[PDB]
Order: structure tokens, then C-alpha cells, then sequence
DNA sequence: ATCTTCCCTATTTAAATTGCT
DNA sequence: AGCAATTTAAATAGGGAAGAT
């Protein structure tokens, strides 16, 4: 590897970086180094070139592509190394940036006018309840609305009038309404409980007129008259001139505001709100010290009076203005040019040369990567990102362990920690034992990286470790919940960090089908927000349903419409890149996405069907599923075994179902040597982790290394009874599976856990589908709702899987890929597709995906909750002693193959099952006994 | 300027994209729309090109022309099949050698002499293939390429009309383009308005060969306005004969290799510089028109 | 013929030689030019680099051997381009 | 220093001549008498040889040894005829991995295991020949080299002692010296004291392969006092035993090509860096000596 | 400055600081800081050391190595050496490992001499305790310390396996730690990660002990990959095993005195090297390794 | 001695402005 | 619009002195 490093630096920051860059490369003179070094040498040079201080101006070239660029060095657009760069390059009708500046400046000088009431003064001094009857943002909104109703609010002297209690402060003037919504929602968004309003309201002001004081601001309301008697000590020199210059800025630019569309207004006001909380939290974090008394805004850690309200308003204004400037004029730090990506894929990765069919100069890209598992999907996503140049992306993945797997792939192929940042925000205690030096695994949290210039506008220089890893990451391999808060939050400033993260970075969401329906709705909201700033969305899901692919394209198309009309460019359409392991297709799609997507789906189906059938599923006829499991285990051991040894996966639905199947199979008298494992999610930290590592090392069938992790000498049935934790994110390879039916994507995923690593075709049948789910004996009205898309609004007419599924069927992604809306009441696949198009629709609703008008409100974050689960309290095992109503028990010790013990950790119990003892056990975790 | 580098030994080669071309402090440079000023070596430049969003000034054009750099503008194609119109500023202030133009005129006006020159220039692409052999792509001396160039030479030997030359021209272009398509395992159709990389790399090489051909013709004073091959489809001037002498030998395998390896356009620019410089394709074209003119 | 020219010069004698050396070679940044040129181009570049005045500090490398060295530039004894150049070195009998 | 480039993954190697090596601003840099201070990439350096007229401070050795750079001197016993003591300081402050010493000395003490290991390292000569081919010199697959490699293998298979081994070395090296010389049309007698380029380039490559071999030894912890070849003219230890794996495959073809193609000492030195990092010879010798000790 | 260290019997390990070593009038001298030159007699020295502020030249290096004066580079103090070559039987006449080295290897190989040498290294560690009596430290003749000594002597003499010797060695070492903690009125528990004065002072004193044991192992040519107590996978375990002899006899009382009076690290370094120079601790380790390896 | 830190020391580059064509 | 003259100033290089090892 031959590199060349050039320095642009002034100071002796052309000198103390010269020591480190002259420790690793030869000096060719004139502050230019050039030579041969290894990739780990590149990583070491990066780590000790960035850590040496601020102001390092370093460009590296590997062959002729730029390896890395330290700082905001413009470096190369076409040629490299410019001459002098001075000022005044373009200076356009910027319009919408002047609009955002005027809105943020006018609102930020009015965002805390409502702290001047006597209640907030005695709240800061501390002789009343610290919770206000009406929040000060609403009081400042009442001030601004009363001033606007009285005088002309855009060109007049200010003077705060006598204000009363107003239920609504939103009128008709679109720009005033924007300023009012920025003022009122500078801490939290208003929440609308009204069902008719949630049913009908769509527009900007027409929804904003329904935002009343009862949506969170009106806490208790007994001291309203003191909350609206206000002093007017803000009339000073610099506050009045700042208010005048920003109001006239808005006055001069609001003529382009009425030429915007609804989508524009929503996205622009979201940006304005994010910059306003950025400036407000930035000025509230630091201590300024000086004060002019008689009025105060915030308190220090000692509770003393600080940050008087005139200079508080001025500081929040300038900090929000500077926030806006750096978030709207940033050339963000991108990743290194990974040299182990750009070469050809060989063999089964040979489809990854589809990036040589995509244009490298497209400003936008919507990848739908429909490639099957085991083909290197995430490597292909990184290849697609690097085809357009240097990489800046957020790999948002479900589960901690899947982020760990993608991080380990990124580490061992070409990516160091100067470009990658693995973020899992829980600090799990799963450590690697055996040998620390001989590990060559366990990707960790260090991020030598490079701190971006956006950290100076965040509160108190961003944060410590976690938010520095969030914001400053070129490549952010993260759990997805660090990105879905970009679309907005209930309370606080947790929106700004993923918002500013997704503003300048691409978004790569892998296996989006494993998320929930509301989770997928907020993920497509994130896709729309990412496309709002021209970034590229890579979706990587093999079993995509047309509905999902369509609504994600429509979210990207609305976002790219926002980005196109935001830079005053005519919208040519979205560069959609359909991708699988058989080919690629790049089309400029502005309309008719459905026929092209279904034609690619049909081409992928015909490229999947002439291949040999790997998963032949038979739906059993035996009604009782206990003895159906027995007979199917006996049949698939007598048919599918490797010299007497067979691996079976009993995929069931819930935990007590799993322990019921386990306790039946343990007490089942047979000549077969059944060896039973329980693989559900309710387990203690230690025990769970141990199951994972063992299962990953015994079900690895790409080699014969497993022969030494199990007793393959004696003919044995190694059976793993598992819940849907096996069908998501597990690289497992079973000889056969017996599936309790809950949803068709569960069938396709548990087919993907059988012969995942081998290529031998089954002869007779490798999957035995149960006749009924076990909830049929508990609830015959609805049985597929647990881990399925059946529900109270979408009920199957019959629950028989002979009626709702094929008796003999080759299970692949084809049934999920096709998409059928008719006959959803008597087939599982059409039931699935129905729900997917009836929840992820092209409407705005309130919990929908095109959400417009409601982004202003708190409604999409309350009624569409990301990871909406049950109450979930956590019973914690502390050194062998349980906390709550747990009561350790003893398992049946009949056929347990492996049982790992646990002493620490915690189990997640729903509040429903907290009533009784969860009865934790070493073999199977939680049950009802 | 002493002895300005003979045009045939001029080496630098650019097509400037999305930058206003100007002069700072003595040298011709181009300034992009981010503040970056990259200098142009005008004393060694063969040609510059101007893509969308480009704007050159007066004294920059003067310093290119007086040094002898042919300058064209890439856009202008508006038909469905043809590279329609490329606008090209000739440095005529340098007074040119004359008798090569007289020889070209004495062969152009005589119809049987133009046909004879048409003959030798059609087999000139055949010998271009034989001389300029790349390390990648196809091998020239295989059975299929030799069979098609043998059929081409046999047909162009017995040809007697320019429309027969146009037909045989079409079968030659279809034969080569499709054989390269077969080698690189793609389906290929030559459309100048296509998003596929094998096509816009071919249009970029069309612009590159256009610039090479006007520098070769201007180095001997030959105008584009004397096309020895003419027709309804083939109406571009002499540049659409001295430019596509070197498609199927130089540009089209290089365009297919660049669209197969699939990095950006700049590696294709630099590869065109490297092959036009290493094998001296400009001096090769000039010397071939030299042995054309005096025979 | 592929050459590479580096400049050691102070003053605007890093500037008015830059016009001539940027008339014949491409700019690779950091006062370093690199590109292909003919031998007569090398002669023309020499003639208009030396005649431009006194204080020209130019080293040219053809492949890896030094083509020319304008001035008393120490340039290369083994490696090329020193750094912390100084006075006081040997001081013998 | 974080992880520090693995010493097989260091690519820079130097032999400095007529300079004062010191540390400036924490920089390993050699200063000549003309006032020129050239830095050294000490965290990427494999070795720094020091020729006549050289000098190095303490701190330069301190931060070369902390970065794992082997420093030797080309005088003393560096006349290369006796090859007794080329003064070669190693960084033993770093506590090296031990297991290669253990397997190496288990086979050393056992004389039959030493004889077998010597045969493996003698076969590594022809292995090096086959792996590292050169396109500017002797083809390895011609009849003379294949015949002499076959004769060398059939002689070293039936070998009984180290005196028999010493003789097979005479044959291989001397006749490969000669075979190159007859193909390079030069009457050549190997002489370390000779002035012709065919010998000064050979001694420079001897020092370069000395540095590569000694860095490969020290990497594994292997010393030099445990050689596999014992003889009257084989004074010098294990570093020459590792180094003469890559005379006739690398050092000798590069030296012969250099002399024939009139390279200067500097470019021969560089050609040596290019071959030692393009084929990754340091990792080759390190992995192959792991194959040698192993059990 | 100029520093003399007796090592075996008659040869002296010269340590040179703040001086420039070169050749004047045909023999090796060095200019010092005061501008006064000092020569060196070749007969009385074999090891010559280059401390901080020291540069040597090439012909001085060559003439020093041709006179049997083998040079090493060390951090200032003379007992923190980072660069040297390997002792042979003779520096010019032949290249053989030293008798001490070979004896060590043979003793290490056969399991019985390895066990006997492990017992012996602990016998001489108890001897070291008594031999090097300090003033500020605890009395070695005290009843508790003598009981610990006799417990260690019984445990080493009655043991037949290495892990028993490791448990007994840890018991003795931390029992002396407990005794010195009982002296200096502190709760002392040995951990490397603590930032208190006693633990970090003992850590850097242990690093000084590792340096002087490394010099003593190098000076008889003993390699750093044959530990007696520590495992085969422990990198540089023989340095730790030899430094164990003086860790609890010299480093521990000096470190506890240094943390008791609380002075800084450089003056603890000067106290450690003053104790090394005054009582000839390196010469004690050299004679210790001779008596171990000779048996 | 070697090397580092810092203070002169002024020598040396980059920007800035502005008539002039 | 490019440039030139010409100021203005920020920074780069170097030498001497003193303090560390
Ligand atoms: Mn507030
Ligand atoms: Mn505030």
C-alpha cells in the first residue's frame, strides 16, 4: 500500500504533526511525505495524527483516490490542492437559509419571554412549586400572539402588552404561526388528544390551530393570574437592536415562505426547532457568570441566580444562529477510502460488482438490497456507499449482536476505528473469556476517530464518550434507537443529536422486516428525514413486501422533493437501485415505481425458482401440536440426519409455549436420544450470553468444527426449542425445523435457519409446520396475534393451516415478495400483505408514514411509539439471589444437553406476569407455575 | 516561448467540468464552484474541453490559442443517435504550414483520389488495431476479430462508392462494438443519451478523440471542413474520420475497461492521457496524415 | 518522459517561477509539480526557469535520478529534500 | 505507538552513508555536512545500516530500538571476505516471543534435527527462486537453471554432513553467479573487494539481505549464535544462513540488472525496497522460519 | 560521565555519558562535556556503554569491535540497555555461542537440571537478601525475616515441581512485602495499577531490576527465552527470573525507603544505580549466572 | 553532548486594497 | 477581469541561552 500525505497547515501544527507523519513516511520535501506503509500503519498514523491536537490539515492519497482528509480541508473536488481560497464564492438567492435564520432569530429572542412572570421568579428563588401551572414557552407564545393581535408584529416597536390566559395562540398568518410554534415547542411539542382532530387535520396552520394549552403546558392551573403578570425589563440596547435586525430579516425573506409547499414548511420548521434547542441547550449548559439582576432565566448547580433573561435570550439567539450556520454549511468528515472494498468480488460475492452499474455522481440514491443471506449484504452496502466517493453513513441495525457482527466484518475486512464507531447504548457485561491476547474478536468501544466541527454548537461540547461517538462518526454502526429519535421526541433535547447526525450522513437500514409495524413506520419517517437533506438510504431486506418497499420509496421521494425544492432545483426523480444476488437495476424513478419494483421482484423470483428447492415444508395433519411435534421430530430424524445425528429447531411463539414443548419432550418416552435446549429471550445476563456463543459455534456448518462441540459419535437428536429470537439475526444452521405458525415471515426466516450454510438439497421434507398455533386451545377467536400480523381488525376466517397455507410448499421469499391483497381472511400471506399496506400507507393519518402537520405536534411520538412493548419491569439476579417474586426452581433433568448457570444479570418480566412468580430456572427462564 | 513544444510532442490533456476557466498571475487555471483554483499547463496542453457549467475568458483563450491549444465545448448534441455539434476554436493566428493543405485539397477535389484516400484510411483503423494492442480486453489476433477485419478489408477493397463505404462502416462499427460487448459480457447499444457507463465513457472518449483529431489536423493546418467521408449519417467533418480511426483501437477498449473496473471519470481521463502519451497516438496520427499527404 | 519538479524557494521567487513551471507541468499541490513532457519541453522549461531571475530553487527528478538542480540547492546526497536544514556541520582540522 | 506496525509489515529500509544521525524535535534524522537534515520513518523502518563516515547519537538509537529498528555498521568485520563481525545492534529491550527459540534450539542441539533443518533451509533457496521470479533477467524455467536446481535437490537429499552441505553451497551459489554472468555477457569473479558494479551492487545487496535476515530473526526472537550451517568459510552465523535464501532469487538478479542497466547506488537501493515490499519478503522469511522451527 | 562497572573478574563495563566517541590520532577517544578528550585502554574493557547524550562514529565502532570491545547503547545510568549484539567466544576469530549460553541451554533442556537450577536461583535469592544488607530496611537477621527465609528454604528444598516453587516464591515475595509494610506503617498490597508511592516506586524499581538483569544476561550471552520459574510463553521471562534475585533484596527496601521519604523518581534512579555501583550488583548477577550455568 | 524549550530576530509568505487597462 | 504596485501582517526559519538527562 503506497500513500502520499500533504499538509496544508499553518502554525507549528505544520511541525508537531510533522514528527508523527515523518515517523511513518519518508520526506519528499516541501511539507509532502510519500511512501509505502501497511493498513495498520495507516490506522496508527490516523490515530496519532488526529489525537495530536486541533488544526491538523492533512490530506492522504492512496494511488489517486483520497484516502483521508483531516479537518474541513476542501482538498479535492476534481483536482487536489487549491490556491488561495478567500471568500464570496457563490452568494445566491439562498432564501430558505435566510428564512431559517429569520425564524430562528425571531423565535429565539422570544422563546423565553414567559419566564418574566412572578411565578417563574419565585420558582427560581424557590418559595413555590417548581412545576409551573402553564409552561413559560406557552406564556411567551401568549405574549407574542397578543403583541401580534394588537400591533403589527413584523415592523413595530416591541412593548410587551397586558396578556391574559389564552387557550390557543395560533391564528392564520403562516409565518406568525411558524414563530409561535417555534416559541411554544422549544422544550416539548404539543400533544393533541382529540380524535376528530387526529382524524382530519393535515395542513400546517389547520393542524396548528388545534394545538391548545391543554396539550401538556397547562399542568394544574391555580396561579394563572400571577403567571400572566409580567414585567418589561428587556427593553435594553442590544436586545432591541438584535430583535429589530432579526425581525426585519424575517420581513425581507418571508415572501419566499408562501411559495413553499407543505412538506417544505414542515421540514424547515423541524430544522428551525432543532437549531433552536441546540442554541438554547448550548447557552443553558455553559455558565456565563455575569448578570444585570431583577430578572433571571436559569439556575446553576448551587441554585444561585444566574443568566439574566436579557442576556439569556441574546445568548440563545446567537448560539442558535451559529448552530444553524454550522449545520447548514458543513462539509462533514467522511470515512477512509477502504482499499479492501474497491476490488472485484469473487465467487458468491461476484454480484457485488453491481456497484459498477450505478452512477458515481448521483446526489441521491434509494437502494433496495433484496439479496439473500450469506451473500455479504452489509459489505455490498459499504461498497455501494464507497462507489459514490468517501463514505459517511449510519448503519442502523436491530439487536446489539447484529451490530457487533457488522462491526466485526467491518474490522476484519478493512475499516479501523478512525472511521467506524460501534454504538450500543446499554454497556452490557458480556465479556470474552479464555484468552484475551488470542481473541482476535470482540469489537469494542474506543473510537479514536475525529471530532466533527458540530460539537461546538451542541450543549457543553456535545457530551462525553457516547454523543461524541454519535455525532462525529463517519461510519456509525449503531443500534437503530440512536437514530429513530431524529424524527422527534416527547420531552427534552434528544432529537437534535440523531437529527444532526442524519442530516449530513447517509442511512443504511438492514433487515427492516424484523422490526414492528410502528417501528417500520418511524424507520420510514427516519428515511424521509434522511432524504430531506439529500443523503442516500440503503434498505437491505431480502423478504421485502412490495408494500414496505413502496412506502419506503415514497418516504424517500417526499424527502428528495423536500431536498430538491429546498435548493431550488427541479425534481428529476429518485435514483432507485434495485439489488439482489442475481443482478442490479438503477432507474431514475419519479413515478411508476410499482411496476418496475414488481418486475424486479418477478425477475428475482424467476432467478430463485430455477435453483434447487432448499426448504420443502409439509403442514402436518395432526391436530394436537404436542404429539405433532413428537411425530415430526421422529419423522425428520428418520429422514434428515448426518449419520444418526440430527439438529432440530422447534420454533414456537412464546415463552410458556417453549417450556411446554420442552417439558413435554423431556417426559416423552422414545427410543430416540433427544437432547433438549431452551432458547428463548427471558434469561439472565450470564446464562443468555452463554447460550448464544455455544449455539453459534455448534450450528456453524460451513466447516466440520462442530463435530468437537457436540457428541456426534453417538446418534443423537440435538433439539433446540426456541421462540422468535432464533429467526432474527441468528447465523444458525439446523438439519430440520418444526415450526409453530405465527406469521409467514417467521416461516421464511426459520427456513433460513435450515441449510443456511450447506448447499445439499433435501429429498423429502425438511420443515414440518404445525397444524395450529398453541393459542388456538387458549383463544380460538385469535391465535396468530402473538409474533404475527393477525389482530383484532384483521381476523382469519379459518385458523386451519390447510385452509390458510399450502400443504406441501417450497418455502422461500417468493410468497412474501409477490404481494397479494385479495383473500386475506383465509391465507396467511395475503393477511400479512394486507396489514402491511393498511398500516404503512401513503397517508398522513397520525400514526402513519407521510406525517405532515403532525410533525409540529407531539402526536407521532406518542401514538406511534418506537419499540412499543409492554410495561416490562426487570427482576434482577444479584449474585444468585433474586430480587422480586422469582423463586428459583429445578428443571426436569431428563434430556437437557447443555445448561449454563447464572449468577448475575437480569430478566425482563412483563407486568402481567409480575403478579405471579416468574419462577426463574437454570434451564428454561420464565414460565407460569 | 522559444521552440514551443511541437504539437505532436505536447502531452497534457483535459476536459474541464463545472469550473470557470480564467488566468491568475500569469497562468491559465480553472476555478470550480467551491473556491478551488487548479492551474492548466498551457504550454504542454494538447486540448481543453468545457462541460456543463463551464466558462472561459478572453485572455485565457488567447493564452491557449497563441500557445496553440485547440479548445472545444463538449455539449451541443441534440439528436437521438448522433454526436451532433461540437464547437471548436482553432488557433489560426499561428500561420500554418501550407503545402499539406494543398495536398489535401488536390486529393479532395479529385473524386477518384478522395475515394483512394477513403480506401487507405479505412484500412488505417485496421492497422491501428494491429499496432495499438492493449494488455486487457480482447486480443486483436483472435479468429473472430481477424475474420471481421478481413471481411472489412475485402469489402473495402472492392468498394467503388461512398455509400458502400458508409454501409461497410456501419457493419464494422456494429461488429467491433458487439465483440467488445461479448468479451466484457454485457449487452451493448451505442446511445449518447444513456446512463450506462459503457456509453458515457464512450462519449467522453468521443470528446477526447475529437480534441486529438483537431490538434492533429491543426498541427498540419488541415480544416475540419473537408470531409473525405460524407453522408447523411456521417456529417461531422474530417474530425469524424480522424477521430474514429482510433475508436476501436484506443478509446472503445479503454472505455469498456474503464466501465468494467468502475471507478470515476478521472481515471478514464488519466488513462486517455497515459495511452495517448505512451504510444504517441497524436504523433502517430500526424505521421499517418504525413504519409497520406505526400503520396 | 515523466518528470517531477519541487520548489525550495522563499520570496515571490516561489511565485514567478510558479507561472513558468505551471505552464509546462500539472500542479500536484504543496509547491510540487509532476507530469509528462518532452525533452525539448525540458529544455524550454530550463531556459525560462533560469532566465527568470536569481534565487530560483528548483529540483527536477526524472524517474528517481535528479534531472537538474537550479542553484546551489543541496537537494539530494542520498535522500532528497532535507528539512531541518542548518549551518554548522563538520568544523574539522 | 498504539499497536505498532508489525515488523513484517514495515516497508522502509535504509543504509545511511556519510552523515550524523540524531534526533531533532523527536525526529530520527541524518544530517550531512551540507546542512541537509533528512528524516527517517523510524516507526516504519526495517533496518538502518551505517556506512563509513557515519555517526548516530544515543537518542536516535533509543527511539529506533523502541520502534524495533535493527542498526548495523558496514565496517569492522564488514569487509565481507571473512564476514566475521558485521556490528549489528538489535532491540532486545522489547521482550520477544520465546517459542521460536524453543523449537529452534530443540532442533539445534539435536544434530540430526539440525541436519534436516539445514536441508530445509537449503531447499528454501530453490523455493525462493521459484516464488520470486524476475522479468528482466534469468528465466527460472530454462534448462540450465532447472538442471542445476534438480542437481542441487538430489545432492542435498543424499547429503550426510555439513561438510557435504558446504560443498553443495559452493556449487549452487558459484554456478548461479556464473550462469548470470554468462547471460549478462560479463566475465565475473565474485569479489567483495572488487570495484566493478557487479560486485559493489552485490555487496550493497548483501548488506540489504543481511538487514532483512537479521530483522526476520530478531522478530521471532531467534538470535544468530544458533546457525544451521557450520563450515570454515561460513563464519557469520544464522543471519547469513537466512540471507543466502534470497541472494540468487532477489539480491543477485537486482544487482546484476542494476549493473547492466547502469543504475546508480541509490536506485539499486530503491529497487531493493521495491522488491522487498512488493513481494513482501520480510513476511516471507518470517513465516518460512516459523515453518522451520514449528515443533 | 566516565563510569566503571566490574562485571566478571577483570573486564570492565565502561559507561560513557554526555560525550562524543570517535577516533583521534589512530585510537578511540571521546570528547566530553567539559571539552576535554579522554582515551580508552583496549586491554581492560570488553563492554563499553553509551548513555544519554552520547554519539559514536563508524570507524570508532569498527575499531572498538576489532579490539574485542563490544559496544551497547543504554539509557543514562548504565543499567537500562536497549541495544547490543550477542557475545561470542571471540569477536573476530570465530562465531560460536558462549560456553555459558550453551550450558544454560543444556541445563534448561534436561528436566532435572532445570528443576535443580530453579531451586538454585531461589537459594541465591535468599543469599542475595542477606548479602546486600541495607540500613533503612528491615533486619535480615530479625526473627520474623529469618523465619520467612527458613520457610522459603524448606519449601524450595522439599519441592519436586515448578508450580509448588511458584506458590512458594509468591509466598516469600509477598511475605517480604508484608514485612516491609509492617515496617513502614502502611496497608501495602502489590498491584501494578495503583498510583500510590509504594506501588509505583516498586514498579519502576522493578523495571530497573529488569534492566540490570537484562544487562547481566546479555553480558554472558544468555538469551531472553529460557525462564526457570516462569512459563515458556512468558516473553522475556529469564529477565524476570534473574531480576527476582534482587527484587526483594535491593529494589524492595530502596523503593520502600523512597516512598517513605517521598523524593522524586530521578533521585530514586540515582539511588538505585548508586547501590548497583557500590556493591557491584551486576557483578553479583554475573557470578550468579556463572554458578547457575556451570553447575 | 545531545536535545529540548523559549526568546529574540527578522526574514519571509499571504492577504488586502485599489487604480489601470 | 486581471494585474499590477504597495502596503500590511501573519507566520517560518534560525541562532543563542538555559535547563534537563
Ligand atoms: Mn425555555
Ligand atoms: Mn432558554
Amino acid at each position: 500500500m503506497f500513500i502520499r500525505i500533504k499538509c496544508f497547515s499553518k502554525q507549528p501544527i505544520a511541525k508537531k504533526v510533522s514528527r508523527e507523519v515523518s515517523a511513518y513516511l519518508e520526506y519528499t520535501g516541501n511539507n509532502t511525505w510519500e511512501g509505502h506503509i501497511s493498513g495498520q500503519g495507516v490506522s496508527n498514523l490516523q490515530t496519532k495524527l488526529i489525537n495530536v491536537g486541533k488544526g491538523v490539515k492533512v490530506v492522504c492519497n492512496y494511488q489517486d483516490k483520497v484516502l483521508f482528509a483531516i479537518g474541513n480541508v476542501a482538498m479535492s473536488d476534481t483536482g487536489s490542492v487549491p490556491k488561495y481560497t478567500t471568500k464570496k464564492v457563490y452568494k445566491p438567492d439562498d432564501s430558505i437559509f435566510t428564512l431559517k435564520q429569520g425564524l430562528v432569530g425571531v423565535a429565539a429572542l422570544w422563546h423565553d419571554l414567559g419566564k418574566a412572570n412572578s411565578y417563574f421568579q419565585r420558582k427560581l428563588r424557590g418559595e413555590c412549586n417548581p412545576s409551573d401551572p402553564v409552561r413559560h414557552e406557552w406564556v411567551s407564545g401568549v405574549i407574542v400572539s397578543t403583541f401580534a393581535k394588537g400591533n403589527d408584529w413584523l415592523s413595530d416597536d416591541f412593548i410587551i402588552p397586558e396578556v391574559k390566559h389564552s387557550d390557543n395562540v395560533f391564528g392564520d398568518d403562516q409565518v406568525l404561526n411558524a414563530v409561535l410554534w417555534l416559541i411554544n415547542t422549544h422544550h416539548k411539542k404539543g400533544l393533541v388528544e382529540d380524535p376528530i382532530y387526529r382524524a382530519t387535520k393535515t395542513m400546517f396552520t389547520e393542524t396548528l390551530q388545534c394545538v391548545n394549552v391543554n396539550g401538556g403546558w397547562f399542568n394544574y392551573g391555580d396561579n394563572i393570574d400571577e403567571c400572566y403578570k409580567i414585567d418589561t425589563s428587556f427593553i435594553t440596547d442590544t436586545y432591541v437592536k438584535q430583535l429589530n435586525r432579526y425581525r426585519k430579516k424575517l420581513l425581507a425573506t418571508k415572501h419566499i415562505w408562501f411559495t413553499l409547499g407543505e412538506d417544505q414548511k414542515i421540514a424547515i420548521l423541524q430544522e428551525c426547532r432543532v437549531a433552536l434547542m441546540l442554541g438554547d441547550s448550548n447557552f443553558s449548559s455553559d455558565l456565563i457568570g455575569g448578570d444585570g439582576s431583577h430578572l433571571y432565566a436559569n439556575l446553576d448547580e448551587c441554585g444561585n441566580l444566574k443568566q439574566t433573561l436579557t442576556q439569556h435570550l441574546l445568548g440563545v439567539t446567537d448560539c442558535a444562529l451559529k448552530a444553524l450556520f454550522t449545520i447548514n454549511h458543513h462539509k462533514p468528515v467522511k470515512a477512509n477510502f477502504i482499499p479492501t472494498i474497491a476490488e472485484k468480488g469473487e465467487g458468491k460475492f461476484a454480484w457485488q460488482n453491481g456497484v459498477n452499474m450505478v452512477d458515481s455522481s448521483i446526489d441521491n440514491m434509494f437502494c433496495i438490497n433484496m439479496a439473500s443471506t450469506g451473500k455479504g449484504k452489509t459489505l455490498a452496502n459499504l461498497k455501494l456507499l464507497q462507489h459514490f466517493g468517501n463514505v459517511r453513513c449510519s448503519f442502523g441495525l436491530g439487536m446489539v449482536s447484529l451490530t457487533k457482527q457488522t462491526a466485526k466484518q467491518f474490522l476484519d475486512m478493512g475499516v479501523d476505528y478512525n472511521s467506524a464507531a460501534m454504538v450500543t447504548g446499554f454497556s452490557k457485561s458480556r465479556f470474552n473469556l479464555g484468552s484475551e491476547s488470542l481473541d482476535q474478536d470482540e469489537v469494542s468501544v474506543e473510537y479514536w476517530g475525529q471530532t466533527s466541527s458540530l460539537s461546538k454548537v451542541f450543549p457543553n461540547n456535545n457530551a462525553g464518550f457516547k454523543n461524541k461517538k454519535l455525532l462525529s462518526a463517519p461510519i456509525l454502526v449503531t443500534t437503530t434507537d440512536h437514530l429513530v429519535k431524529a424524527s422527534g421526541v416527547k420531552k427534552g433535547n434528544k432529537q437534535m443529536l440523531p437529527y444532526v447526525r442524519c442530516m449530513h450522513s447517509d442511512l443504511v437500514l438492514d433487515e427492516i422486516d424484523d422490526y414492528g409495524i410502528e417501528d417500520m413506520v418511524v424507520l420510514a419517517r427516519l428515511v424521509y428525514l434522511t432524504a430531506c437533506y439529500g443523503n442516500k438510504v440503503i434498505i437491505s431486506s431480502a423478504t421485502i413486501t412490495p408494500a414496505i418497499s413502496n412506502i419506503f420509496y415514497e418516504a424517500y421521494s417526499s424527502g428528495y422533493k423536500v431536498f430538491c425544492a429546498n435548493k431550488q432545483t427541479t425534481y428529476k426523480g429518485v435514483n432507485v437501485v434495485w439489488w439482489d444476488e442475481f443482478g442490479i437495476k438503477v432507474e431514475k424513478v419519479t413515478d411508476q415505481f410499482s411496476n418496475l419494483n414488481t418486475r424486479f421482484v418477478n425477475k428475482r423470483i424467476t432467478n430463485l425458482l430455477e435453483s434447487t428447492p432448499k426448504h420443502k415444508a409439509l403442514v402436518v395433519d395432526q391436530d394436537d401440536n404436542m404429539e405433532a411435534v413428537k411425530q415430526s421430530i421422529t419423522t425428520l430424524h428418520n429422514a434428515h440426519n448426518s449419520g444418526g445425528v440430527s439438529f432440530g429447531l422447534i420454533r414456537t411463539t412464546t415463552i410458556k409455549d417453549c417450556v411446554a414443548v420442552t417439558q413435554e419432550l423431556q417426559n416423552w418416552e422414545t427410543d430416540l436420544s433427544i437432547k433438549i435446549l431452551c432458547y428463548h429471550s427471558r434469561f439472565v445476563g450470564d446464562t443468555k450470553a452463554q447460550m448464544e456463543e455455544y449455539l453459534s459455534k455448534v450450528l456453524n456448518r460451513k466447516g466440520d468444527e462442530y463435530k468437537k462441540f457436540v457428541d456426534t459419535t453417538t446418534p443423537t437428536a440435538y433439539i433446540v426449542v426456541a421462540t422468535p429470537v432464533v429467526e432474527v439475526g441468528r447465523d444458525f444452521d439446523f438439519d430440520w425445523a418444526i415450526i409453530e405458525p405465527s406469521s409467514e415471515r417467521s416461516i421464511v426466516q426459520c427456513a433460513g435457519r435450515v441449510l443456511r450454510h450447506r448447499s445439499s438439497t433435501p429429498t423429502t421434507h425438511n420443515i414440518h409446520i404445525l397444524k395450529y398455533p398453541f393459542k388456538f386451545y387458549r383463544n380460538s377467536n385469535i391465535c396468530y396475534d402473538v409474533a404475527g400480523y393477525e389482530s383484532k381488525g384483521y381476523k382469519l376466517k379459518s385458523k386451519n393451516m390447510l385452509d390458510i397455507y399450502k400443504k406441501e410448499s417450497i418455502v422461500n421469499s417468493v410468497n412474501r415478495l409477490q404481494g397479494d391483497a385479495a383473500f386475506y381472511t383465509k391465507s396467511l400471506t395475503a393477511l400479512e400483505h394486507k396489514v402491511l399496506l393498511d398500516k404503512l400507507t401513503t397517508d398522513i393519518a397520525d400514526t402513519n408514514v407521510f406525517v405532515g402537520g403532525w410533525q409540529l405536534t407531539a402526536n407521532p411520538h406518542e401514538y406511534c411509539k418506537w419499540r412499543r412493548g409492554t410495561k416490562n419491569e426487570d427482576l434482577v439476579l444479584t449474585d444468585g439471589k433474586w430480587s422480586g417474586n422469582v423463586t428459583t426452581t429445578k428443571p426436569i433433568q431428563s434430556k437437557i444437553w447443555r445448561k449454563w448457570q447464572g449468577e448475575n444479570g437480569s430478566i425482563t418480566v412483563p407486568e402481567y406476569l409480575l403478579d405471579k412468580t416468574i419462577c426463574y430456572n437454570d434451564f428454561y427462564g420464565g414460565y407460569e407455575n | 516561448m522559444q521552440k514551443q513544444i511541437l504539437t505532436s510532442q505536447k502531452r497534457n490533456m483535459y476536459i474541464l467540468s463545472r469550473c470557470k476557466v480564467l488566468v491568475k498571475n500569469g497562468q491559465v487555471c480553472h476555478l470550480h464552484e467551491d473556491g478551488n483554483v487548479y492551474t492548466v499547463p498551457y504550454a504542454n496542453t494538447v486540448f481543453i474541453g468545457l462541460a456543463e457549467g463551464t466558462s472561459i475568458t478572453n485572455e485565457a483563450m488567447s493564452m491557449l490559442a497563441a500557445n496553440g491549444v485547440i479548445v472545444f465545448w463538449t455539449k451541443g448534441g441534440g439528436y437521438d443517435m448522433f454526436a451532433a455539434d461540437i464547437i471548436c476554436h482553432l488557433p489560426q493566428a499561428d500561420y500554418r504550414p501550407t503545402k499539406y493543405m494543398q495536398n489535401w485539397v488536390r486529393l479532395w477535389l479529385d473524386e477518384e483520389k478522395k475515394l483512394s484516400a477513403a480506401k487507405e484510411i479505412l484500412k488505417m483503423r485496421v492497422d491501428s488495431l494491429s499496432t495499438h494492442v492493449h494488455d486487457f480486453g480482447v486480443d486483436v489476433e483472435n479468429k473472430r476479430v481477424s475474420s471481421i477485419v478481413n471481411k472489412f478489408d475485402k469489402g473495402v477493397t472492392q468498394a467503388t462508392s461512398f455509400e458502400s463505404l458508409l454501409g461497410h462502416e456501419g457493419t464494422f462499427v456494429k461488429s467491433l462494438y458487439k465483440e467488445y460487448a461479448l468479451e466484457y459480457e454485457i449487452e451493448f447499444k451505442r446511445d449518447h443519451k444513456s446512463a450506462d457507463n459503457y456509453n458515457k465513457f464512450l462519449t467522453l472518449g468521443n470528446y477526447y478523440a475529437y480534441g486529438i483529431a483537431r490538434s492533429s489536423l491543426w498541427a498540419l493546418g488541415i480544416d475540419n471542413s473537408f470531409p473525405l467521408l460524407h453522408g447523411s449519417t456521417r456529417r461531422g467533418g474530417l474530425v469524424f474520420d480522424v477521430a474514429d480511426i482510433i475508436k476501436t483501437s484506443i478509446i472503445l477498449p479503454l472505455a469498456f475497461h474503464a466501465a468494467d473496473q468502475g471507478m470515476s471519470n478521472t481515471e478514464f481521463k488519466r488513462s486517455c492521457v497515459a495511452y495517448f502519451d505512451k504510444n504517441d497516438i497524436l504523433a502517430y496520427l500526424i505521421n499517418n496524415i504525413k504519409r497520406l499527404c505526400m503520396e
